[PDB]
């Protein structure tokens, strides 16, 4: 009997293969697809289990498919026939058909795009009465009907966006209304005894959306519901699942955006979401934050001259309770940092924590990219709230103790010290992160800014001894940058950004110092300035406004040797540039060279003879060949 | 410093209105001790509080929960508070150690006697205190690890108490029949046999008994439901509705799977004492995935990250008769909301790892049920393509084992299955080439932007939407596009691409299935002697549909001669390549009835893309 439906399936899915040929009216007789359905789902069945012959089985998958195109097909006809499309989605749903992009390619395209207002009322009220309980309805076609009900809202808000206040025609009253009746208003007396059937969380998130929809996109219309809607969304936080309440907060956080609301509520709701722990769901609690926090001020009013918030207090109690859970402070501070000028005012009783919490969030040894990215980011707000008080200053406030600051300054530097990236240089053979804590480096230093500090200041000797002194990055330093094997990338990384970091301290520092700390200076550079390598050398010389982000901060060499009265350190410059000509090693010599001149040129006048050498000899001569055999090529 | 004090001298002369502000005070002072929790005043306060608080914890239990019995389990919980949040840690200037042996003492005592609310902080404060004093409390290990030995020898107790023979008015139970001192034990006992090491060889062997027995340990309700479910030839899962206290089921659960956790962690060195109970093991997994409640997904989540940490220690040969029954998906997934919304992939990847290692001694009905469920993966809607890319990739594994089987018949009915799926999939991806497209290039606006996201409306950003977005245009975001910060296209090419890699080997491995006999090869060229034979009507279409729905792929890279790289890349080029050798491995005939009846549509196809 397979064999003779499969032929038959085959044959009728032959005809009508050209619908352009007035021959479909077959199609309008109910007894053959009802046979046509029973046939299927026996054959379906069948398939199910093993039970077909080894031979039937490739044919049968293709008639399965076949079937469903000749149902769709049928159901083409006279759209406005719904009952065959509830009855056709209750197969699907049962497990009794195979889905096919068929019947979505013609939801859409005839239902969700109709051209009329009417004949979306209609739809909408059946799919609530099939959802307004009276049973005999599984949970799965109760999903599959909001699968259809939300795109029809979708649509009419999308075909609505005009500035004339245009109204939703079909957001009729009496849609409202009946949505009310058979969601909101319905009170469950135990919807927790209702758990014992499966899928039913995948409806009430479908309600939850299609409710927070609503309110998003037409807020003006639920000034009769705002009690029910209450109502409704926290009778519905009671829920056990995880998502299903989260959802429901982001539905309530939504209202209290849009709506006014005692502060008891929106003080409790805040208060749980910033107790909220596991780490599921944690966007739609972001999400719920942002569309709450901004607006609390205008909820929570506070008393002229009063810089002591409830709400204000309540992240700082948190913070106090629950700080042995790093989960919570990292939640905590990413809601914090989206929002500083809301702190701002009590930034009192958050600078200090900020402060000894960041060797915490980010463990020196390894860390992780976000937990660096959340130091940098706590880094920049504290930043922007010092320059806020300096520009409301300019246009006895409170300020960080020295201790604080120095603590900061030094967990600042061995991070740059400790950080991925390399710092961009022209030199750098065929970032973001680097670029923001240099930058974040020079603006704190600032004289008006903490740049009173630089005088006592040392020049961090632990850090910059442990990485440009050490035995292994000496004698990387003095390997040859030919073979990889001593060319640890990592390692070539902290020497520059040590470097960077050290150039722009002594930008700031004073003379006198500069005078009376020549030896370590001197100690501390004599391995780099014999270096072979062009970016250690550019590093040392080279300041070009490109690279440094529009910052006037000059190189070393030239500071120091600017520092020198109109001594010690040019000898030793001078002695440097002549065993390093001597040795062949021009890259370091030619540099060393040019500042030397740009600084006093009575110095290259024994150093002539070499330079010409130099030039005669290896550079220009490998240049004209260079380009000799470019013209033979 | 006076308010310090003035209740300090307040609460040493005591030993409602006096009541709450010595809680107030108390409480004030555990909220502010960050600012005299180091300093070298430590000791004074040390020895001044201990008294007060040893003296008071010596009355008898306070079950009640309401106006003085409250306020004063209100002043024991931020008193004993400050012991954890105290810097208790082993620096040298550590001034508790020579002070801790009668506190400690107490404690366990207290542990001993106390409740809940109360022995969950006494343990968590043992543990922490001996995680830092062990210099000179480490004679008293004996103690706790005979406390721990009884709680575990009564589990089976409680349990059959709180099962077989089952706010403010309630009153609260000893803590001894509480499932929530028992599940956080074991990592207090891990964290104790991290610490020290004199006591760890002798007590293993009395431990085992003891885990073994709570593992073993069963609801008769939930057995009685099980039972009766095999023998109607169903599965049950879920909550047996006969159980009284869902949330004593839920803990019971939690404990279990803590228990299978530390199992996993014990089993690295000493899986010789454990070597007579691992039958049991596979059996007592499947139970217990069955009987985990929808809600509880952190405990799922726990559960297979232990199966992970389990399996990878090379004992996989065990797990052989139950992999047809965790294939199903009712078993494995559940009913759960968020597990089948985030926890899928973690599942089904351990699950194609666990197949693709013992993949050599499975029978055909395995080979079977795993191509459907992996096939059907490989059609899911998920948000990314990793999910899919997992799936194409263990399929094509186990394409080269599916040609092993002794019924070359249904070995080829598998591979024509996999090509079906591989076809499908295609038109799957050719079906969202404009969306891709649009989303796209608006991601890349919004990224050029750089302004901070905000859920509301907006004139400025009108709400396009298309056929793609039936079902995603509503404000609730589950997890947001900006974290994945992902590219449509790419992801499509990625996975475009290794289809194309795996078509290659899948083709070569059917052409190693021909049936002997059954066609005749008396005269053919050299060229086709070797290729892929006997198709019949029905594969034919395959192969047609699977040449045409891949080759309208190629859109999502975008005279001809292109003497220099222009237009085309390498890759495409290398690609295409790779994509028309396939077909040069199949019967000369069905290739002059395929492309006989494909030129149409292929030359319809170049008008658009020009690279084809």
């Amino acid at each position: 009997k397979f064999i003779a439906i499969i032929n038959t399936i085959n044959m009728l899915d032959a005809l009508c293969q050209f619908p352009t040929a007035n021959s479909q009216s077959w199609l309008d007789n109910k007894e053959h697809i009802e046979w046509l359905k029973t046939v299927g789902k026996e054959l379906e069945l069948q398939q199910k289990k093993n039970s077909l012959t080894p031979n039937l089985r490739l044919p049968a998958h293709q008639a399965s498919e076949q079937l469903m195109n000749i149902l769709t097909k049928a159901l083409d006809r006279n759209p406005n026939d719904l009952d065959a499309l509830f009855s056709l989605v209750e197969g699907i749903t049962s497990d009794d058909f195979r889905e096919t992009p068929a019947l979505l390619s013609h939801i859409y395209n005839k239902i969700i795009r109709s051209d009329s207002i009417d004949f979306w009322r209609i739809t909408i009220l059946r799919c609530l009465d099939i959802y307004s309980g009276k049973t005999a309805s599984q949970r799965m076609k109760w999903y599959l009907l909001h699968n259809i009900v939300n795109p029809i809202i979708a649509m009419d808000v999308m075909r609505t966006w005009d500035d004339p206040n245009k109204a939703s025609r079909l957001l009729d009253r009496t849609v409202i209304d009946s949505i009310n009746t058979k969601i909101w208003k319905v009170n469950l007396p135990d919807p927790q005894e209702d758990l014992l059937q499966p899928r039913v969380d995948h409806t009430r998130m479908e309600v939850l959306q299609l409710s927070a929809m609503l309110v998003k996109y037409r807020h003006a219309l639920l000034q009769d519901a705002r009690k029910d809607f209450i109502k409704f969304a926290w009778t519905y936080i009671r829920l056990d699942d995880v998502i299903n309440k989260h959802a429901a907060y982001v539905v309530i956080g939504y209202f209290i955006a849009h709506y006014e609301t005692p502060a008891k509520i929106v003080s409790q709701i805040y208060f749980s979401l910033l107790k909220t722990n596991q780490n599921e769901g944690r966007a739609l609690v972001t999400q719920a934050l942002e569309l709450m926090a901004p607006v609390m001020p205008k909820r929570c009013p506070f008393p002229p001259g009063d810089r002591n918030p409830v709400w204000a207090l309540a992240p700082r109690r948190i913070l106090a309770e629950e700080s042995q859970n790093v989960q919570q402070m990292t939640a905590i501070f990413h809601y914090l940092v989206r929002h500083p000028d809301l702190f701002y005012d009590t930034r009192d009783k958050f600078a200090m924590l900020i402060i000894q919490c960041l060797r915490k969030v980010a463990s020196p040894p390894n860390p992780s990219n976000d937990n660096r990215k959340l130091a940098l980011n706590m880094m920049w707000l504290i930043w922007q709230w010092e320059q806020r008080r300096v520009e409301s200053k300019l246009s006895a406030e409170f300020q960080i103790p020295s201790v604080g600051r120095h603590k900061m300054i030094r967990y600042l530097v061995e991070f740059i010290a400790q950080l991925n990236e390399r710092y961009p240089l022209p030199s750098a053979r065929p970032n973001e992160l680097c670029k923001k804590a240099t930058a974040l480096l020079y603006n704190l230093l600032q004289p008006q800014y903490w740049g009173d500090l630089v005088e006592e200041m040392d020049l961090f000797p632990n850090v910059t001894d442990l990485v440009l002194a050490g035995e292994k990055s000496a004698t990387l330093l003095s390997a040859d940058p030919s073979d990889p094997e001593k060319c640890d990338d990592k390692l070539i990384t902290s020497i520059i950004n040590t470097l960077q970091v050290v150039r722009i301290v002594l930008h700031f520092k004073s003379d006198r110092w500069i005078l009376d700390n020549m030896p370590q200076i001197q100690k501390i550079l004599e391995k780099c300035l014999k270096s072979a390598n062009p970016e250690i050398q550019d590093c040392l010389h080279m300041a070009d406004r490109k690279y440094d982000g529009d910052r006037d901060v000059k190189p070393t060499i030239k500071r120091i040797l600017d520092a020198v009265p109109e001594s010690e350190l040019i000898a030793w410059l001078s002695g440097i540039a002549t065993e390093s000509m001597a040795a062949g090693n021009y890259v370091s010599g030619i540099n060393i060279l040019w500042s030397l001149g740009h600084r006093k040129p009575s110095i290259i006048d024994q150093h002539i003879p070499a330079i010409m050498r130099s030039l005669q000899s290896k550079l220009a001569r490998d240049h004209v060949s260079h380009y000799a055999a470019l013209g033979h090529q | 410093m006076a308010t310090s004090l003035i209740e300090d001298v307040v609460k040493k002369l005591s030993v409602y209105t006096e009541l709450k502000v010595k809680a107030e005070a108390a409480c004030a002072l555990r909220d502010s001790l960050d600012h005299y929790t180091a300093g070298p005043a430590y000791p004074a306060f040390l020895k001044k509080v201990m008294p007060v608080f040893i003296h008071i914890l010596r009355q008898q239990p306070v079950f009640q929960t309401t106006g003085e019995q409250g306020h004063m389990q209100k002043l024991r919980n931020c008193i004993l508070e400050i012991l954890h949040r105290l810097p208790t840690s082993q620096t040298p200037p550590e001034h508790f150690e020579p002070y801790a042996h009668e506190i400690v003492d107490l404690l366990l005592e207290l542990v001993r006697t106390d409740n809940e609310d109360n022995v969950i902080l006494c343990v968590k404060i043992l543990s922490d205190i001996m995680r830092h004093q062990h210099k000179i409390m480490s004679g008293k290990v004996q103690t706790f690890l005979n406390l721990i030995q009884e709680l575990f020898e009564q589990l089976d107790k409680v349990v059959r108490d709180q099962l077989d023979n089952t706010q403010a008015n309630r009153l609260l139970p000893r803590g001894m029949y509480s499932f929530k001192v028992l599940a956080e034990c074991p990592i207090i006992v891990v964290s104790i046999f991290q610490v020290h090491r004199s006591a760890v060889t002798p007590n293993v062997k009395a431990f085992v008994p003891l885990i073994k027995s709570a593992l073993l340990c069963q609801a008769k309700a939930q057995d009685q439901a099980h039972r009766e479910a095999a023998a109607r030839g169903t599965i049950h899962i879920g909550v047996s509705p006969n159980i009284k206290n869902r949330a004593a089921f839920g803990d019971f659960i939690t404990a279990q799977v803590k228990t299978m956790s530390f199992l996993a962690y014990l089993l690295r060195q000493y899986s010789s004492q454990l070597s007579d109970f691992l039958p049991h093991l596979p059996d007592i997994i499947v139970r217990l995935l069955r009987d985990c409640p929808r809600d509880k997904s952190s405990a799922r989540k726990e559960l297979f990250v232990a199966i992970r940490h389990i399996i990878n220690f090379n004992f996989r040969k065990i797990f052989l008769p139950k992999i047809d029954e965790l294939l199903d998906e009712r078993t494995l997934v559940g009913d759960g909301l968020t597990v089948h919304e985030t926890m899928r992939p973690l599942a089904y990847s351990m699950l194609a790892d666990l197949i693709h290692h013992v993949r050599d001694q499975l029978s055909p009905e395995q080979i079977r049920k795993t191509v459907e469920v992996y096939t059907r993966n490989l059609q899911d809607n998920f948000p990314g393509t990793s999910f899919q890319t997992m799936s194409a990739k263990l399929l094509l594994n186990m394409a080269e084992c599916i040609a092993r089987l002794p019924n070359k018949v249904d070995a080829r009915h598998y591979l024509i299955m996999i090509l079906n799926a591989i076809a499908d999939k295609f038109a799957a991806m050719n079906r969202q080439y404009p969306n891709a497209v649009k989303l796209s290039k608006q991601y890349a606006q919004q990224a050029a932007k750089n302004v901070p996201e905000t859920y509301l409306a907006d004139k400025e950003n009108p709400p396009d939407w298309d056929e793609i977005d039936i079902f995603n245009a509503t404000p609730i975001k589950i997890s947001n596009p900006r974290d994945r910060a992902a590219d449509p296209v790419v992801d499509n090419k990625f996975l475009f691409r290794n289809l194309m890699t795996g078509l290659k080997n899948t083709f070569y491995q059917l052409k190693s299935c021909n049936i002997p006999g059954a066609v005749d090869l008396t005269g053919a060229p050299a060229h086709w002697t070797d290729v892929a034979y006997g198709f019949t009507a029905e594969e034919v279409k395959v192969i047609a549909k699977l040449f045409r729905e891949g080759a309208y792929v190629f859109r999502y890279y975008e005279y001809m001669a292109n003497f220099y790289m222009v237009s085309s890349s390498k890759e495409e080029k290398e690609l295409l390549e790779t994509f028309a050798t396939v077909f040069h491995c199949i019967d000369p005939a069905t290739f002059h009835e395929v492309f006989q009846q494909e030129i149409p549509r292929l030359y319809e196809m170049i008008h658009e893309h020009t690279a084809l």
